[PDB]
RNA sequence: UUUAAUGUUUGAUGUUCUAACGUUGACCCGUAAUCCGGGUUGCGGACAGUGUCUGGUGGGUAGUUUGACUGGGGCGGUCUCCUCCUAAAGAGUAACGGAGGAGCACGAAGGUUGGCUAAUCCUGGUCGGACAUCAGGAGGUUAGUGCAAUGGCAUAAGCCAGCUUGACUGCGAGCGUGACGGCGCGAGCAGGUGCGAAAGCAGGUCAUAGUGAUCCGGUGGUUCUGAAUGGAAGGGCCAUCG
RNA sequence: UUCCUUGUCGGGUAAGUUCCGACCUGCACGAAUGGCGUAAUGAUGGCCAGGCUGUCUCCACCCGAGACUCAGUGAAAUUGAACUCGCUGUGAAGAUGCAGUGUACCCGCGGCAAGACGGAAAGACCCCGUGAACCUUUACUAUAGCUUGACACUGAACAUU
RNA sequence: UUAUUAAAAACACAGCACUGUGCAAACACGAAAGUGGACGUAUACGGUGUGACGCCUGCCCGGUGCCGGAAGGUUAAUUG
RNA sequence: GAGGACCGAACCGACUAAUGUUGAAAAAUUAGCGGAUGACUUGUGGCUGGGGGUGAAAGGCCAAUCAAACCGGGAGAUAG
RNA sequence: CUUUUGUAUAAUGGGUCAGCGACUUAUAUUCUGUAGCAAGGUUAACCGAAUAGGGGAGCCGAAGGGAAACCGAGUCUUAA
């Protein structure tokens, strides 16, 4: 019938990309989906937000079988 | 307080806690006032003289404020355990 | 816009009690779960009750 | 005339020691089963008024 | 066992009565006065009427309200939330721009351990058919996900079974997102618990909608307060409801 | 009272969206917020005809009062300042004032009203203001009045129970 | 009749109808006293609609109002 | 010799047109017009007062004033 | 000049001159400057041949945390 509707925006995305030294629990992606996946010292949300368990500088990977974007802390 | 119709920001926060009507007839003394007073007994009637406690004041507390040098007898007062050790170290004494 | 809101209470002795909702018409027996009682600080069974 | 204290205002804003003001949290007067133990629980205890809100407050409460 | 009738309290009314009260009936006096008052009398009579309280009625009168957006206003539509596009490869981004949804559900559809892997089609086969259950091959997720869309999902987040209540209490490093009120994610710590041989996993559900500040008030609890004192009322605090 | 509509037919006129008569298809007549008739009446509405005419074709002349000139007296609205032309273009988008160009010796008087978005009245229309007033009602909240009962002023006797 | 842009088909009207009113009338003006109605008494008075006269005035009581009814349901102060 | 009868002066009114519109005039003049024994007109005096009066009803009129007069006060009302 | 996205604007206001004509006052509060004193500072009413002096009632500050009891350089939260 009508449109005119609309929610408002969710802030998703990556927080802190390839490189960025982040504290333990930073918050490193938002997304709906698994879009990245958790690597080493990488948690993954009931929302799966991506947030860092460990300090270090996080890491873009593209690993497995399936070729599937991976995310990691280099513990430094 | 007016914010152009929004609920301002008093109002939407909730009301908490009461007053009490003991904290209005309770002081606390500074061991610096432990000086200030006459006679070297310091008490209610000696601290309200000293005009270092309102007249209605009903109960009084040292704490450890300041610093005392000279030995004083407290009697009547609640006295903090921080207090208590300085009022003791400077040769006082503190009777309930 | 079924669903009712009930509160299960302690077991213990302690008048603590959790809330939650119940679909009273298709689910008409009494709902007991073990629950921790923060009052004793114990996991006693928790017995449902009007809200 | 002395100013008068919005007495509303005074009945929810507790002055600090470095001069801010705290205050309850809201959402937590009605209904509550359907909100998370977490959620709950973050908002017992006081919190501090933000920086764009003091001047709110303290225009309010000018004797605190 | 029961029944009647004289004696009593309170009502429930009524037919009498006169003495309150009414009289815009008559007569007398104040008084050379159709006011008023007094008197006599008649007629009413505990009614009527008035006061306080109370239900109903009450535009007779009064005080007011009767939204905004808007290719002028009105009319119609819309107003909060979720998903996609517009959106210009970080975030965000308008229009009465283009399309759809939500105002829930579930004690299992949650937790865990173990297992499992679709759609469709072909071939053969009692009733049986285009389409039921059976068998085989092809196929490779074209399926499924409590519900819109999007992003996800095989280690399955999809399907089945066992045992269960972590749909725990107190907290919380550190972040995300908001002008703010707020909202979101969260390892780890303490207490106690479930499943598993164990490593471990569990602070609801594949994720993102399923919602309402404050005031006032209710219910339960409470080594808080208690207006001389002891209590209590009320208030606070905690849980929760409208 | 009929939107469609100047309905259709008839009458009147050389020609009639009006008028009169009828038809009924009454958008959306109708019986005391009356229906249909109706003689008389009307500074009432519509239409026709005779008479009459400067109403007109189409104006002409004339008589008076002004206008005009002289003497006397002597206002008003309006007014940023003015050394105050046409045109085309430009530009808060319709120019005396800008650009280009044309024209134009200085100043009166009688006339005419095309312009000065002329004068006059802080638009009556329209919208807006969490403006106003008055009016309406089954808007809200009240209330005078009206009405109900209780108690009081207010008593006795007796039935009935 | 709109003094000062509307004189009319508007208002009034005689007539008609309905309805209220038994007299200390209804009703109106009055916190009240009182006064008007009326020094009148239902052939009177008030209100409402219609509007000389002629022929007439059909159907609907579901809605709203008004009138009557009192059995039952509900229901105030009061009582406790 | 009846009549809210007829024609028509005074008188009362105000239908048409022109003029006037910084008027002779804050409603008139000129020429016509209606009523003109009546629900007529007029003098003097009186009464009704502002959410009130009065109104053959136009929201008309109530001192050139009216969908609530005038004067003083609240009052420097308030004016996103 | 005003008002505007924008004015020679044909948008507003002003005929001219002269005079008058609009951010004040009181009391609180906060910040800055400056002066005095300084872990202290300062008095109010009032007294007073009174701008002196007296008056320290008070107020602010040197301690906070907690709804509160309470504790106190810590305190609250929690069984911790
Ligand atoms: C007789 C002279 C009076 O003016 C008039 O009568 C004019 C004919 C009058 O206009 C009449 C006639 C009319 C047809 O306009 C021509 C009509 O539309 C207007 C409303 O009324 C003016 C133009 C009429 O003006 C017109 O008004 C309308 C609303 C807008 C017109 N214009 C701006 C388009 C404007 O021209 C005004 C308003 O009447 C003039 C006004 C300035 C004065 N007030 C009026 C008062 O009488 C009328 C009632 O007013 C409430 O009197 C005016 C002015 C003083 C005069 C000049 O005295």
């Amino acid at each position: 019938t009508r449109n005119g509707r609309d929610s408002e925006a969710k802030r998703l995305g990556v927080k802190r990309f390839g490189g960025e030294s982040v504290l333990a629990g930073s918050i490193i992606v938002r997304q709906r989906g698994t879009k990245f996946h958790a690597g080493a010292n990488v948690g993954c949300g009931r929302d799966h937000t991506l947030f860092a368990k460990a300090d270090g500088k996080v890491k873009f990977e593209v690993k497995g079988p399936k070729n599937r974007k991976f995310i990691s802390i280099e513990a430094e | 307080g007016f914010e152009g119709g929004q609920m301002p920001l008093y109002r939407r926060l909730p009301k908490f806690g009461f007053t009490s009507r003991k904290a209005a007839i309770t002081a606390e003394i500074r061991l610096s006032d432990l000086a200030k007073v006459e006679g070297g007994v310091v008490d209610l009637n000696t601290l309200k003289a000293a005009n270092i406690i309102g007249i209605q004041i009903e109960f009084a507390k040292v704490i450890l404020a300041g610093e005392v040098t000279t030995p004083v007898t407290v009697r009547g007062l609640r006295v903090t355990k921080g207090a208590r050790a300085a009022i003791e170290a400077a040769g006082g004494k503190i009777e309930e | 816009g079924i669903r009712e809101k009930i509160k299960l209470v302690s077991s213990a002795g302690t008048g603590h009690f959790y809330t939650t909702t119940k679909n009273k018409r298709t689910k008409p027996e009494k709902l007991e779960l073990k629950k921790f009682d923060p009052v004793v600080r114990q996991h006693v069974i928790y017995k449902e009750a009007k809200i | 005339p002395k100013i008068k204290t919005v007495r509303g205002a005074a009945k929810r804003f507790k002055k600090t020691g470095k001069g801010g003001f705290k205050h309850k949290h809201a959402n937590l007067r009605h209904i509550l089963t359907k909100k998370a133990t977490k959620r709950k629980r973050h908002l017992r205890p006081k919190a501090m008024v933000s920086k764009g809100d003091l001047g709110l407050v303290i225009a309010c409460l000018p004797y605190a």
